[PDB]
RNA sequence: AUGGUGAACUAUGCCUGAAUAGGGUGAAGCCAGAGGAAACUCUGGUGGAGGCUCGUAGCGGUUCUGACGUGCAAAUCGAUC
RNA sequence: UUCAAAUGAGAACUUUGAAGACUGAAGUGGGGAAAGGUUCCACGUCAACAGCAGUUGGACGUGGGUUAGUCGAUCCUAAGAGAUGGGGAAGCUCCGUUUCAAAGGCCUGAUUUUAUGCAGGCCACCAUCGAAAGGGAAUCCGGUUAAGAUUCCGGAACCUGGAUAUGGAUUCUUCACGGUAACGUAACUGAAUGUGGAGACGUCGGCGCGAGCCCUGGGAGGAGUUAUCUUUUCUUCUUAACAGCUUAUCACCCCGGAAUUGGUUUAUCCGGAGAUGGGGUCUUAUGGCUGGAAGAGGCCAGCACCUUUGCUGGCUCCGGUGCGCUUGUGACGGCCCGUGAAAAUCCACAGGAAGGAAUAGUUUUCAUGCCAGGUCGUACUGAUAACCGCAGCAGGUCUCCAAGGUGAACAGCCUCUAGUUGAUAGAAUAAUGUAGAUAAGGGAAGUCGGCAAAAUAGAUCCGUAACUUCGGGAUAAGGAUUGGCUCUAAGGGUCGGGUACGAUCAACUUAGAACUGGUACGGACAAGGGGAAUCUGACUGUCUAAUUAAAACAUAGCAUUGCGAUGGUCAGAAAGUGAUGUUGACGCAAU
C-alpha cells in the first residue's frame, strides 16, 4: 500500500492543503492538491442558489464568457426569476394604486 | 529554515568561507606568530547565533 | 489536446500558416469483439493546442496522407 | 413508549444540578424547542435561532421575539396598549 | 481457509466473540436494512398495481 | 502591598471587550431634517444575532435624502418587528411598534426603548433584553418629558429626544438557569475577561484587603466609603443599607 | 537607590489554524398497536441527547513514600493511576 | 547476534554475502514546520573526537552541489502595532489613527498653439506594518544527478499583462436569436453612479455518492514449493494536469388539480402559498467515453555485447463485492443567555452617458494567432548522534500519509513493504541487590494502616437490593454458558409477468441440534474485586512547574452593594488621554 506526501512545503491539514490520492501513468500513488470547492452564486433577495450560472472561484469568472455568468432576463445572474416576477408585479400594482390615491385625494379635497 | 531570507544566507556564506584552516605559507613568513586559526566555528561545538 | 472530427477542418488546420510539424501514429485495436483493425491518428501541433484526428479506416487514411501539404514536416511514428 | 416519568427533556442532565433547576430549565426548554404558528403564512413552522429570533421554515419571515418563546406577555400588553393609545388619538 | 470456514459457519460461537452484538452489527444497521426492504417492496407493488395507494399508506406507517 | 484585580482592570489589557463578531454599534439614525420635520421610511432586511448581546439586532435600510444610495443602520429590535417591515422614523410618524418617534409626540403611558438621554446621542436607555421606559407625563412648556426607567428612577428628558416604540426583544433570558460553569464560560468569552471570580477572603493579604487569616474572614466592615481610594474599595461601596431586602423599597 | 533588558519557559486574554480509536447507557422528538366515556394512560419500536460513562492516542501526574539518587536526567525511568 | 570472504600493518564493531531477529503502518518507514547551517555528495584520510575499538563516520582535509511566469515569500486584512495633523511633556518622548487639518485623484472633453493648462461634471473616504498553517491568478506527466527537481530534459497545458490581425458573429426590424417557461446558444456595445453575490467560514451525529486502499474471480505472463497434496503461494496487468461530449441529489418551470388524504426519510416533514403524478430546465462536486496516450511506464521472451550499451519482438485484457478503512462531498438533523473573522480581489445586475448603419463600422467577455513574465528562497536533518537541554544526554519539541491477520477496536500479539540489526565486549554463575515469578497448610495473625501483590476481568443469558433530586444506583450484588467438527433454520438484490409464483445473483449476522475431546475452550494477548457504613466537598473542572491534587480554588445557584452618562468602578506624569463601552438596570462594576 503506497503512502504519499504533501507535494508542497506546508505540512498542515488546512482547508487549502487538501490532498487527493491519485494513481499515475508510472503506476504509483501521488498526492494531488485540490483547489477549494466553489460556491454557487446567490440571489440578493431570496438567498437561493440561482440557476444557469457557473460555480467558479471569483477570478475565474473573468476567464469565462458571459453566457456562463448571466441568463437572459433583467436581473439575470443577480436575482431569481420568481424574485423578478414579484418585483415586476409589485411595481405595476403600486404604481396603479398611486394613481388611485391621487384621484381619491382630489375628489375628497375638492368637495369644499 | 529552508525558507530563508537572503540576509541569513549571506551570513551563512561568510561563515562557510571563514571555516578553513590556515594557509600553510603564512607559517613561513618573516616575524610570524600565527600558528593556527583560533576562530574556527564548527557546527557541533559553537552556534553563531545567526 | 483537442480532438477533431472533420477532415475539412483538419486540412485548414494543416494550412493555417503556423503549423510546421505533424505526426502520424498507427495503432492496433479491435472492432467490438472479433478482429484487429488498424487505427490512425493524425496529430498537428499548433501553437496553443495539439489537434488530433482519429481515422479508423486505412483507405481514408491513405487518401488523407497524400492529401497532406508538402511543406509540413511529418513524423511517421 | 413513555421513557421518563417526569424529567422529559431534562434527562440529558441526568442526576446533576438539582431538581428545581432542572424543572425550571425543563419548562423553558420546551417552549424554546417548540414549533409555533406563523402570523403570516398560517403554518406551524416557526422555530428559533439565537435568542429573540424566530424564523419560519416556509415563508422565510423572521420575527423578533422572546428568548424562549415568540411573544412575551409584556409585548402583548404593549401592542394592545399602543393600539388603544393610537385609537384614543384618532378614534 | 479461515474465511471459508467462517462462511460455512465455523468459529462464530460465544467463545470467539469479544465485542457486543451492537458493536459487531448495530441494530440501527439491521433496522435500516429491514425497512429499506419493506419500503421498496411496497413501492414496487404500488407501481405494478398489485396494491392501491391507501393500503400503501397504511403499510408504510405500520412498517 | 500589591495592586489588585479591580485596579488593573482599568489599564485593561486582557480586560478589553471581545468585539470580533459584533455586527456593529446599535445606533439610531442621525437626527436630520426629515426625522425632525416629517418621517423617513426604512425596510427591515435582517434580524440578526449580536454576540455578547442577548437582544437581537435589526438591519434597517434607509435612503439617503441627498445622494442616490442606501444607508444602512443597526437598530435594536423591538419585540414584534419582522423582516420586510417598514419602519417610520421622525416627528410625524405613526404610533406603531418599531417606529422612531419623539417622546413629546408620543402620549402618556407609551412604552419605548433605545431612548436618547439628550437629542442626538442615538440611543442610550432601555437597550437590553426586555427593558423599556414608560412615559409618565409631559411638560410642554420648556419641552420636557418625565419618564420611568427600568431601574425605577424618574428622569426628565427633552421632548425632542427620540425613542423607538415597544420593548426590546430577547426577554425572559435571565429566567433560565445557566446551570453550568461551561455555559457561563461561553457567555463571558464573548464579552470580556470577568469570569471566573476568586474571593479576596480566599486570597492572600498582598492580593486583597479581605485576604489573610487563619480563618477565611474579612475582619473589617465590608461597607466602605465613597471617599475611599483605589485599592481600598473592594466591598459594598457607599452602602446606605445592607442585608436582606425586606418590605417596600422604592420608598417615596 | 538610579537607569535599563526580558512573556523563546510559565501565567492570563485575544486573533488565526490543527488534533481528538472503539464500546456502554440510551434523553427529547416520531411511528405503530392496545386501553379509556373523557381527561389521558400502557406496550413495543425508532431516534441518538449528555461540561454521562468503560477505554485508546493524547493531556496530567495518584501510589509504589518502587528504580535512580557523585543519575540517562539540576526532577528522569517503570508499573500503578 | 552469528559464519565466511574481501579490505587492511592490524578487524567482536568497516564493506559484501549467507543466516537469525526486530520496529510491526498512533513505525526504528516516507515527508515536512520551527530550529540548525553545509551536517548533503564525492574523493582522500586517522594525530585528536566518536567515555572499548575503528581500516568507519554528522570527525579531519580538498572540492562539488540548491536552476521556478504556475511551489512559497511577495499582496490582503486579523488580533494588534504605528507615523501624520494636533495636543501633552524640562526633556528622553507620550497620547491618538480618523481625529477641532484648506489632508486628492479618476475620467471626459480642449485639442492638432494645450506642455497639460482651461470650459466643465465625478467622487470622501484620508498613511504604513501585521499570518512561509487564515484569504490568495495560473502545471501536470515520464525521464534525468554522486548529490537538484511540481524548478532541469522531453512532451502536453494554463494564468496575468500587453500588443494586435484574420475568420466568425452583428446591422438598412443599426447595438443577436430560440424557448409557453424554468432557461439555452461560440459571439451578440454599453461610461458615471448604485445594488448584489462570490471571497467567507461552528461543532457533533447518522444516512447517501465518489476517490484511493483493502478483499476477490477469469485470463495473459514471471517467480516459489512440489517424498505426498495443492487448476496451487507471491508478483505485473497503470494512466496525470488539461480539453471536448455526457452525466446528480437539492432547487426551479409547464400541464393538472388533490379527503377514501396522499407523497415520503434510517431520522416526519411536505402539499389549495398548490401535493402525488406526466413532461422538462439547471448547478457539473463527482463519474463515464474520446483526446492527452501509449511512441510513456510495467511485466516477459529472444539476440547480443573483450566495450560504449544496445537491438528485435510480444502482453499491458475482462469483471465483482461491502454497516469495510482513510478521505472528500451532498442533503438533513441536534446544540447554544456560545449562533461559530475580516479585507484584498473577481463577476453579475440596474441605469442609458457616449458612439456607431452597407459601398464598410462597430466585437478584442467567440476561435485562432504574437511578445514577455522580474527579485528572494529551494541541498540536508527534523531527532534517543544534525533543534534545545554545557554533550553523539533514556528528557523535551508542531503536523501529513498510512497494508494483511486475530479481535469491538489506530488496543495488545504476529506478519508484508520500507528501515534498522545501533547502543564496550568476553568468561563465569558467590553473597547482597534491581526487575520478573512460583510456593504446602493457614489466611491480615503482618503493618500506623491489606502498603505491595493476588484475586476478578471480555461476550451471551439470567438476575439484581437499600436509598433516590425518579434521572440513577447498576457491569449493583450474584450465577450459568463459551472449543472444534458436521448440519439445520431464519434474515436479501435484479429481472418475468396470456389483461398464486418462477429464473438468476451475493453477504455477513443470529438462534439451535447432533458428535467429539485425559471437563478443555474470552485456553497466549487482552481484561472491573465486591459489599455494609461514617466524615467531608454537591457534581465535571483548577492549582503549589522541582517534597503538599486536598476537605483548598472555581462553579452553577442565592444574596447584598454602587451607578441613569455632568455618571459608577478603574487607569494615566500629563493630555483636545484612556479601559469597561461596537456598553445602558434581563446592563456594567464591587463583594
Ligand atoms: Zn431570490
Ligand atoms: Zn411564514
Amino acid at each position: 500500500a503506497q503512502r504519499v506526501t504533501f507535494r508542497r512545503r506546508n505540512p498542515y491539514n488546512t482547508r487549502s492543503n487538501k490532498i487527493k490520492v491519485v494513481k499515475t501513468p508510472g503506476g504509483i500513488l501521488r498526492a494531488q492538491h485540490v483547489k477549494k470547492l466553489a460556491t454557487r452564486p446567490k440571489c440578493g433577495d431570496c438567498g437561493s442558489a440561482l440557476q444557469g450560472i457557473s460555480t467558479l472561484r471569483p477570478r475565474q469568472y473573468a476567464t469565462v464568457s458571459k453566457t456562463h455568468k448571466t441568463v437572459s432576463r433583467a436581473y439575470g445572474g443577480s436575482r431569481c426569476a420568481n424574485c423578478v416576477k414579484e418585483r415586476i408585479i409589485r411595481a405595476f400594482l403600486i404604481e396603479e394604486q398611486k394613481i388611485v390615491k391621487k384621484v381619491v385625494k382630489e375628489q375628497t379635497e375638492a368637495a369644499k | 529554515a529552508a525558507q530563508k531570507s537572503f540576509r541569513i544566507k549571506q551570513k551563512m556564506a561568510k561563515a562557510k568561507k571563514q571555516n578553513r584552516p590556515l594557509p600553510q605559507w603564512i607559517r613561513l613568513r618573516t616575524n610570524n606568530t600565527i600558528r593556527y586559526n583560533a576562530k574556527r566555528r564548527n557546527w557541533r561545538r559553537t552556534k553563531m547565533n545567526i | 489536446a483537442r480532438e477533431i472530427t472533420d477532415i475539412k477542418q483538419f486540412l485548414e488546420l494543416t494550412r493555417r500558416a503556423d503549423v510546421k510539424t505533424a505526426t502520424v501514429k498507427i495503432n492496433k485495436k479491435l472492432n467490438k469483439a472479433g478482429k484487429p483493425f488498424r487505427q490512425t491518428k493524425f496529430k498537428v501541433r499548433g501553437s496553443s493546442s495539439l489537434y488530433t484526428l482519429v481515422i479508423n479506416d486505412a483507405g481514408k487514411a491513405k487518401k488523407l496522407i497524400q492529401s497532406l501539404p508538402p511543406t509540413l514536416k511529418v513524423n511517421r511514428l | 413508549a413513555k421513557r421518563t416519568k417526569k424529567v422529559g427533556i431534562t434527562g440529558k442532565y441526568g442526576v446533576r444540578y438539582g431538581s428545581s433547576l432542572r424543572r425550571q430549565v425543563k419548562k423553558l426548554e420546551i417552549q424554546q424547542h417548540a414549533r409555533y404558528d406563523c402570523s403570516f403564512c398560517g403554518k406551524k413552522t416557526v422555530k428559533r435561532g439565537a435568542a429573540g429570533i424566530w424564523t419560519c421554515s416556509c415563508c422565510k419571515k423572521t420575527v423578533a421575539g422572546g428568548a424562549y418563546t415568540v411573544s412575551t406577555a409584556a409585548a402583548a400588553t404593549v401592542r394592545s396598549t399602543i393600539r388603544r393609545l393610537r385609537e384614543m388619538v384618532e378614534a | 481457509a479461515h474465511a471459508q470456514s467462517k462462511r460455512e459457519g465455523r468459529h462464530s460461537g460465544y467463545g470467539k466473540r469479544k465485542g457486543t452484538r451492537e458493536a459487531r452489527l448495530p441494530s440501527q444497521v439491521v433496522w435500516i436494512r429491514r425497512l429499506r426492504v419493506l419500503r421498496r417492496l411496497l413501492a414496487k407493488y404500488r407501481d405494478a398495481g398489485k396494491i392501491d395507494k391507501h393500503l400503501y399508506h397504511v403499510l408504510y406507517k405500520e412498517s | 502591598g500589591r495592586v489588585i484585580r479591580n485596579q488593573r482592570k482599568g489599564a485593561g489589557s486582557i480586560f478589553t471587550s471581545h468585539t470580533r463578531l459584533r455586527q456593529g454599534a446599535a445606533k439610531l439614525r442621525t437626527l436630520d431634517y426629515a426625522e425632525r420635520h416629517g418621517y423617513i421610511r426604512g425596510i427591515v432586511k435582517q434580524i440578526v444575532h449580536d454576540s455578547g448581546r442577548g437582544a437581537p439586532l435589526a438591519k434597517v435600510v434607509f435612503r439617503d435624502p441627498y445622494k442616490y444610495r442606501l444607508r444602512e443602520e443597526i437598530f435594536i429590535a423591538n419585540e414584534g418587528v419582522h423582516t420586510g417591515q417598514f419602519i417610520y422614523a421622525g416627528k410625524k410618524a405613526s404610533l406603531n411598534v418599531g417606529n422612531v418617534l419623539p417622546l413629546g409626540s408620543v402620549p402618556e403611558g407609551t412604552i419605548v426603548s433605545n431612548v436618547e438621554e439628550k437629542p442626538g446621542d442615538r440611543g442610550a436607555l432601555a437597550r437590553a433584553s426586555g427593558n423599556y421606559v414608560i412615559i409618565i407625563g409631559h411638560n410642554p412648556d420648556e419641552n420636557k418629558t418625565r419618564v420611568r426607567l427600568p431601574s425605577g428612577a424618574k428622569k426628565v428628558i427633552s421632548s425632542d429626544a427620540r425613542g423607538v416604540i415597544g420593548v426590546i426583544a430577547g426577554g425572559g433570558r435571565v429566567d433560565k438557569p445557566l446551570l453550568k460553569a461551561g455555559r457561563a464560560f461561553h457567555k463571558y468569552r464573548l464579552k470580556r475577561n470577568s469570569w471566573p471570580k476568586t474571593r479576596g477572603v480566599a486570597m492572600n493579604p498582598v492580593d486583597h484587603p479581605h485576604g489573610g487569616g487563619n480563618h477565611q474572614h474579612i475582619g473589617k466592615a465590608s461597607t466602605i466609603s465613597r471617599g475611599a481610594v483605589s485599592g481600598q474599595k473592594a466591598g459594598l461601596i457607599a452602602a446606605r443599607r445592607t442585608g436582606l431586602l425586606r418590605g417596600s423599597q422604592k420608598t417615596q
